[PDB]
This record gives C-alpha cells, sequence and structure tokens, in this order.
RNA sequence: GCGUGCGGUUAACAACCAACUUAGAACUGGUACGGACAGGGGGAAUCUGACUGUCUAAUUAAAACAUAGCAUUGCG
RNA sequence: UCGUGCCCCGUGUGGCGAAAGGGAAGCCGGUUAAUAUUCCGGCACCUGGAUGUGGGUUUUGCGCGGCAACGCAACUGAACGCGGAGACGACGGCGGGGGCCCCGGGCAGAGUUCUCUUUUCUUCUUAACGGUCUAUCACCCUGGAAACAGUUUGUCUGGAGAU
C-alpha cells in the first residue's frame, strides 16, 4: 500500500489503465476522507481533509473507474 | 588447518635471481606450536599472483616484503640457499634435498645452523636441533632467523583439561594408561 | 592496596598444583597479559593473540614473536649476529 | 619557497575525483568566508583519452582522443601537489570563486576547460597530465 | 490473556535459522513471526573496517537494490575506503617517481662507467 | 648534540609538533628545518621528503623514536614529524 | 524566534516528577517472631590418595585408573 | 582466398552425504465434524523471461552536487583480476529496543454489599510489506592541547591530532 501526496499523481494513477476500482472511506470521527485506487502491484491511498473539494474531486475522476463508498460494515 | 608450510617450488626465478613476496597475514595453525605467515607472490608467468603459506620466523610482520632467491640479501624472513649465506648463519625450514620444501628446524624456537661449506663437491654440513651434523646439497634452501614461538615448553600445563585441549587438536593418544595397569593379555607389562 | 603477599596473578589457582609449579607459571602469565610498546607506532597497545602472535591495537600491525614475550633473548642476539655477519659479507 | 601556485600540477586525493590530475587555476592559502581554510581553484581531467594504437583510424583516434573536464574548490589537505607544472594561457581565469555559484557559468567555463586541454593534447605535450594514474 | 507462544514451522530446536520476534496481532492475538538473520555491513578490503554509506543486508538482497545504493562514488567506491584510497594514490604517485628519480641515477652511473671504460 | 641544539630551539626560536602543522608549515613554505624521527612510516616519511623537496627544506632524519623526539622537544607526548620555524639562538640550521 | 559584543558563577535557588533499599527511635502482643515452608551439628586426632575427574549397566566408587610434574629410551 | 583453416586459455575432473549447519520469497482477518503461514477475502513479496510507456543521459557523447566523510530515481562496461558477504568459540558485567509483569485515570459490562469498600475483576488490539523522520560505533572539516585533557560500573584514548 502507497500513500499519495500529490493530488496530480493520484490523478495520473486513476487514469492508468490498471486502475480497476476505487472506493471512498469517509472517517467523521477524524474528519477526513480517504481515497482509494487498486491497480496492478499497489494499492493507492490519498488522504484528505472532508471538505467539498474533497466530494468534488470525484468528479476529476475519470468517469470509466468504478467508484464506490465504503460502509460501516465489511460483509463477508 | 588450510594448506601446509611449505617454500614455493624450485623455479628459475629462485634459481637465478629474487622474487618479492608481501606477508599479509601471521595467523595461528591449530596443532601446531608456532605461527605462521601467509606470504603474496606474483606470478612470472600469469597475471594472477599465488599465495604461500610459510612457517614464520621470529620477527616478521604483516606488510613486510620478504625474498626468495639466490640473489636475495641475508635479512631475517628472505629465503636463500645454502651456498648463498655464510658459516655460522641460522635458518628454519631447511631443505634436505633441493625442491623438497623444507624438512628441518621446523618447530617453535628452533633452528639449524650453517657449520660449514665444501665448495667442490657443492655440500654443506649444518648442524640440528638434536645436536646431529647433517651434508646436504649447498642449493637446498632455508629461511633467515628462527621459527617464531619460543619458550613454549617453559609453561607447566598444570591441568589435565590443558593437557587434553593440547592433545584433542594434534590427535595424539590422551590420556596414556600405563602398561603395568592392564591385564596380562592387554599389555606385556601388564600384571 | 596489595591484596596478597606473593602469589599475586597465580592466586586465581587457590591451593592447588604446588607452590613452586604456580610461581613457575606466574612469570609467563605475567609476561603474556603484559601490554608492550610498539615498535612501529610507539604506542603501549601490543598484546599477544596467540602464542607467537603479538598484534598492536592502534596501527593494527601483527608481529611473529615468542611464546609469552615479545621478543626472545635467542632473537635478539641472533639479530645481532646476523648483522654482524651482513656487515662482514657486504665490507 | 611555496610551490601551491598558478599552473602547479596536483593529484586529488578525496572526494568523486580522488586520483585524477588537476591543474591550479587560482590559490587561496588565506580562505574565504564560505571556505575558511587553505584551498585553491583547480580544473582537471574526469575522463582520459584513450590509448592510441598505429593502426586506427582518424575517426577512431578522434573518438579516443576526447577529454572531460571538471572544475573544482579543493581543500588543501585533498591535495597531492607534484613537481610537474602545467601553463595554459587558455586557462588564465577561467574560473573564480562565484563561477561555481550559477550552474551555466560551470558549463561555460568545462567548455573553455576541455577545448585548451584538448588543443594541449594534440600537441603531443605533457603526457603525464593526460595519462591516468594506476592506483 | 494467552500469553504462551509456540513455533509455526516444524523445527522445533533454537538453532540459528530458527529466530522468532513476539508480534502482537490485531485479532488481539500474541504470536511469533520467524525473521532471517542480521545482515553484515560490507567491510573494506585494505583494513577491514565497516564501509560508511553501505546497507547491511543478507547477500542475495544486494541483487534486488540499484547501483548507486551499493557503492560511493569513488574510485574503488564500495569496496575500499577513503582513508586506504588516498593512502593508494599517495603511494602509487611516490613509487612512481621514484622509479623515474632511480632510472635517472642507474642512467647517470652508467654513462659515467661508459665514459671510465672509454 | 642535536638534543642539545634541538633543546635551545624550545627555548628560543619557534617549532610546530606534529604531521598536519607540519604539512601546513611546508605549504607556506615558512619552514626552516624538518625533522623526522625513525620509526615514522615510510609512505608518510616519503610524503614528507617529496614535500620538503619542492619546498627546498632540509630534512633531518632523527634516529630515535617518536617517544624520543617528544623527550627531545621536552613534551610528554610523541612526535613523529615536526617542523622548525625559527632558529632563534640555536645553529641548528648551518649543518 | 536566531547572530554577535559583553557581563556572573550563592541556580548554594525555584517548579515539577519518581522508586526501592538502608539506618535510627518510641509504642505494643507473646508459650513461639527465618512462628508453615525452607534450612551446616560442631570439635580433637590417626591412616590414606595431592587436588577437579573416571570404572566394574544388574552385589565391590575405592589407597583402583587418569592427571599435571618428573625421569629414561628410540628416531634427521 | 593457397577458402576446407587459424587463434586464445589452464583449473582440473564425477556422484552421494544435514526435514537442528548454509539457504530467494507471505502476513492479517475469517472459515471445517475433522486441514489450513496451504482453503476464502484483503493486502504483499521472490525468481526468471519478453518487450513497451514515462522519466533519465547525450550536439562538451557514457549524470550532477558536497572541501570532505558522502549524497541523489536513474546514470555503459566483455576478457582477465582484486575484495566483501555467506562465515562462525566460551564466559562476565553495562547500555538500547520488542514482548511479558506492575501502577494511575476514563468509558462500558460483571461480581460483592449485616457493615465497609468513589470498590474487586474483564475488553481497551494493530501483522507482513512500504514511505518518512530519527537512533551507540565509526568517519570527515576547522584547530593545535602541560596548569595535561576527555572519559567507562570496569582506565582506556590523544601532535600517528585529543577536547
Ligand atoms: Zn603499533
Ligand atoms: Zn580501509
Amino acid at each position: 500500500p502507497q500513500e499519495v501526496s500529490d493530488i496530480k499523481k493520484f490523478i495520473e494513477i486513476c487514469r492508468r489503465k490498471d486502475a480497476s476500482s476505487a472506493r471512498i472511506k469517509k472517517n467523521p470521527k477524524t474528519q477526513q476522507i480517504k481515497f482509494k485506487v487498486r491497480c496492478q502491484r499497489f494499492l493507492y491511498t490519498l488522504v484528505l481533509k472532508d471538505s467539498d473539494k474533497a466530494e468534488k474531486l470525484k468528479q476529476s475522476l475519470p468517469p470509466n473507474l468504478q467508484i464506490k463508498d465504503v460502509p460501516k460494515r465489511n460483509k463477508r | 588447518r588450510k594448506a601446509p608450510a611449505k617454500f614455493r617450488p624450485l623455479d628459475y626465478a629462485e634459481r637465478h635471481g629474487y622474487i618479492r613476496g608481501i606477508v599479509k597475514e601471521i595467523i595461528h595453525d591449530p596443532g601446531r606450536g608456532a605461527p605462521l605467515a601467509r606470504v603474496v607472490f606474483r606470478s612470472p608467468y600469469k597475471y594472477k599472483q599465488i599465495t604461500e603459506t610459510f612457517i614464520a620466523n621470529e620477527g616478521m610482520y604483516t606488510g613486510q616484503f620478504i625474498y626468495a632467491g639466490k640473489n636475495a640479501a641475508l635479512t631475517v624472513g628472505n629465503i636463500l640457499p645454502l651456498s648463498s649465506v655464510p658459516e655460522g648463519t641460522v635458518v628454519s625450514n631447511v631443505e634436505e634435498k633441493p625442491g623438497d620444501r623444507g624438512a628441518l628446524g621446523r618447530t617453535s624456537g628452533n633452528y639449524v645452523t650453517v657449520v660449514g661449506h665444501n665448495p667442490d663437491e657443492g655440500k654443506t654440513r649444518i648442524k640440528l636441533p638434536s645436536g646431529a651434523k647433517k651434508v646436504v646439497p649447498s642449493s637446498s634452501r632455508g629461511m633467515i632467523g628462527i621459527v617464531a614461538g619460543g619458550g613454549r615448553t617453559d609453561k607447566p600445563l598444570l591441568k589435565a583439561s590443558r593437557a587434553k585441549h593440547k592433545f584433542a587438536v594434534k590427535r595424539n593418544r590422551w590420556p596414556k594408561t600405563r602398561g603395568v595397569a592392564m591385564n596380562p593379555v592387554d599389555h606385556p607389562h601388564g600384571g | 592496596s596489595k591484596r596478597t603477599k606473593k602469589v599475586g596473578i597465580s592466586g586465581k589457582y587457590g591451593t592447588r598444583y604446588g607452590a613452586s609449579l604456580r610461581k613457575l607459571v606466574k612469570k609467563q602469565e605475567v609476561t603474556q597479559h603484559a601490554r608492550y610498546t610498539c615498535t612501529f607506532c610507539g604506542k603501549n597497545s601490543v598484546r599477544r593473540t596467540a602464542v607467537g602472535i603479538w598484534s598492536c591495537k592502534s596501527c593494527k600491525k601483527t608481529m611473529a614473536g615468542g611464546a609469552y614475550t615479545v621478543s626472545t633473548p635467542a632473537a635478539a642476539a641472533m639479530r645481532s649476529t646476523l648483522r654482524r655477519l651482513r656487515e662482514i659479507t657486504e665490507a | 619557497m611555496k610551490f601551491l601556485k598558478t599552473s602547479r600540477v596536483c593529484l586529488v586525493t578525496r572526494g568523486r575525483y580522488a586520483g585524477k590530475k588537476v591543474v591550479i587555476i587560482q590559490p587561496v592559502d588565506q580562505g574565504t568566508k564560505s571556505h575558511p581554510y587553505g584551498h585553491a581553484l583547480v580544473a582537471g581531467i574526469e575522463r582520459y583519452p584513450s590509448k592510441i594504437t598505429r593502426r586506427m583510424s582518424k575517426a577512431r583516434i578522434e573518438k579516443r582522443s576526447k577529454i572531460k573536464p571538471f572544475i573544482k574548490v579543493i581543500n588543501y589537505n585533498h591535495l597531492m601537489p607534484t613537481r610537474y607544472t602545467l601553463e595554459l594561457e587558455g586557462l588564465k581565469a577561467v574560473i573564480n570563486a562565484d563561477t561555481f555559484k550559477e550552474p551555466s557559468q560551470r558549463e561555460e567555463a568545462k567548455k573553455t576547460v576541455k577545448k585548451v586541454l584538448e588543443d594541449r593534447y594534440n600537441s603531443g605535450k605533457n603526457r603525464w597530465f593526460f595519462t591516468p594514474l594506476r592506483f | 490473556a494467552p500469553t504462551r507462544v509456540t513455533y509455526r514451522r516444524r523445527n522445533p530446536y533454537n538453532t540459528t535459522s530458527n529466530r522468532t520476534r513476539v508480534i502482537k496481532t490485531p485479532g488481539g492475538q500474541l504470536r511469533v513471526l520467524h525473521i532471517k538473520k542480521r545482515g553484515t555491513a560490507p567491510k573494506c578490503g585494505d583494513c577491514g573496517i565497516k564501509l560508511p554509506g553501505i546497507p547491511a543486508l543478507r547477500p542475495r538482497e544486494y541483487a534486488t537494490i540499484s547501483k548507486p545504493k551499493k557503492t560511493v562514488q569513488r574510485a574503488y567506491g564500495g569496496s575500499r575506503c577513503g582513508n586506504c584510497v588516498r593512502d593508494r594514490i599517495i603511494r602509487a604517485f611516490l613509487i612512481e617517481e621514484q622509479k623515474i628519480v632511480k632510472k635517472v641515477l642507474k642512467e647517470q652511473s652508467q654513462a659515467e662507467k661508459k665514459a671510465s671504460k672509454k | 648534540s642535536i638534543g642539545a641544539k634541538l633543546a635551545l630551539v624550545i627555548k628560543s626560536g619557534k617549532v610546530v609538533l606534529g604531521y598536519r602543522s607540519t604539512l601546513k608549515a611546508l605549504r607556506s613554505g615558512k619552514a626552516k628545518l624538518i625533522l623526522i624521527a625513525a620509526n615514522t612510516p615510510p609512505l608518510r616519511k616519503s610524503e614528507l621528503e617529496y614535500y620538503s623537496m619542492m619546498s627546498k627544506t632540509p630534512v633531518h632524519h632523527y634516529s630515535g623514536t617518536n617517544i624520543e623526539l617528544g623527550t627531545a622537544c621536552g613534551k610528554l607526548f610523541r612526535c613523529s614529524t615536526m617542523a622548525i620555524l625559527d632558529a632563534g639562538d640555536s645553529d641548528i640550521l648551518a649543518d
């Protein structure tokens, strides 16, 4: 797993061909949001403070990339 | 133990001039009371250099240049034919015949004294550590000086464990049971 | 503060092995455990590593020496007569 | 007298250019604020010209006679000065103290040093300076 | 809480290839983890000191890391230390200068001998 | 006699004791004499001789060790090489 | 919040934090106080083997054997 | 191409022999009546191969910076050589780190409660793999130390350059 700190590099990673899926994890107790994109070798996580612009980053994300919200319970 | 303690084979460089080596390590040889010296010489016929193992004479040190050959100087650690040294010189690892890489005067604190020369028949009279007199060919080699580690036997062993540690790596029979303590079928002294 | 009258370093052996044998071994232990002055660098750091092997902790020189002393008197006298013979041969 | 003067040939003993031969462009014996010790501004050879044999073509000779230079502020303790001297008029004030404060000035100075050193090497003189040290 | 642990492999003996350390899992359990032997620092070929700037790994781990991490940008870098390299440079220069001096002296003596003979 | 001359230079003249200060003196070119101990390493001895040849400085090979050279200088520490910068009232330079 | 040029060693002072040993004193119960547990009896000598160690698995553990030390013989 | 040859090199000889020696690489959670570092889920690693993209280098052809120790994502390297690792005793005290043990507060749950006890007990966890910032030894630069200094529980270090 790798942290991405640059929004430009995160956008290029999300536009990579081997980016199969992506998910959004909301941590309201720490007031933060995590964008996790699954690629071939690594899972890339971008950590942001929760905000309106942090929500509109999903609009700048590619449309063909499937993006899902992480639920409160990880049902098997 | 890694290698036997021998001179270089008697080659053209030692027969006609001298060849230089460098002493890299002075190491402990298990089962031997004397230290060994690892000396690196050049090969006169190829680019790779050759590592030898000598019995170290006293006063030899790491980084020292030593010289082996007919025209080598008379300095401790140098290897010379017996015809190249004067009378009264003591030497170590003296060859019985030219080329067997050392036979006489090898243990710690021991040496062989050049008593005299017979240049007509090319012979050298030498005195051995036991006191014996021997005649060898004058082309036999020897290393100038006395074998290091002298005075080893002066210290008492003081303990059966120290005797056991000495002889375990030497393979000699220890402990020794007296023949008179045996039965008549075990020893002629038995009974 | 001196702790023993005469045994010295042989006091580790207690009452064992005999007084004469302990006194005989004491000389060798004292000389083999003493520190010596290096003839190469001048520091008092030469110590025995194995029998006949003496190394300097400072300049890392290893020297073939006596079993329990750095030099033996036979080898020192031998160096003197070797120098004499070399001078005679050269001159 | 003093020997660490201009046109003095030295050997660099420390750093990336250890074992390379340099010529002193400028001695700074009293030091500066940036380097408060005796030091020198020197120019030297990073990559030596290759050996040239009698059967090589002209193109191969021209390829193998190329010299890669470098310039350096160097402490006096990291130099081994030699009895050789190398006097080149084209290297007069080729570098100074604020040359090393700007990357383009370093490139222009290295171009000048390369040109002058290649002229001297093609002259056939000072062969000890252009042969590498073996160690 | 259960505090005692077991080996996770079929070797039951405390050999040099059976080193373990204790971890606590996200499941709240005390467990062992089998670990490798510590890597050894590379050492200078002349003096034997540990070389600064070089990682200490098991021997096959050096094949996975890039070249500038395995060496120092200097002649004999990653093989000899800086003091030994400086000694090599100074000794080489001085010995070749002495060879030139000896050759000059030998030529002068040979010329003097030839003049005396002629 | 060289010990008496050395004591006179310590009393009256100016010296620097040690390898790095000796090299700095030779680089400055104001060194009048160099003394090298007998047991100085041969590489350092050759380096000091080359520096002194390039600066035209006389070299005296002191027959004692660095311990003896320090004692001759009057110090309680060893000294493998030293530089005389000012002779003082001694005639050590006239030899 | 950093650079100098000074100046002073009563910080011998304040604020906060922390642990286990050791010594001394009063009072008090008593048939017992290392209250169970755990845990040398000691001394005068003689013979004997120097000591540590070893053996007769399944009747003998020893003045037996070994030992360091000493002495002799043979071998270049 | 006299086309059916010539040159270079030297080191010897193979195999078996360790589920405690040496050795490429996997962790956590869950799951069965019975297997699990092997199954499932998530997240990784090693070895070998092919061949792209981006980035790098180069018109001063094979990088730049630092006095130096050396650094940085790269940053050519055959023959033939040198070196390091693999790779190493026993014992003693001292210092660092993990885990365990111990203590205080807080939320939640449980037990005790004639009286007392803001009480006694239980959960309060964080893997491999990575990133980043740090951690004794040692090494480098300045400088030149007797009124010797630095310093460990243990007296070693310093003009061969200490503090
Ligand atoms: Zn030394
Ligand atoms: Zn080194």
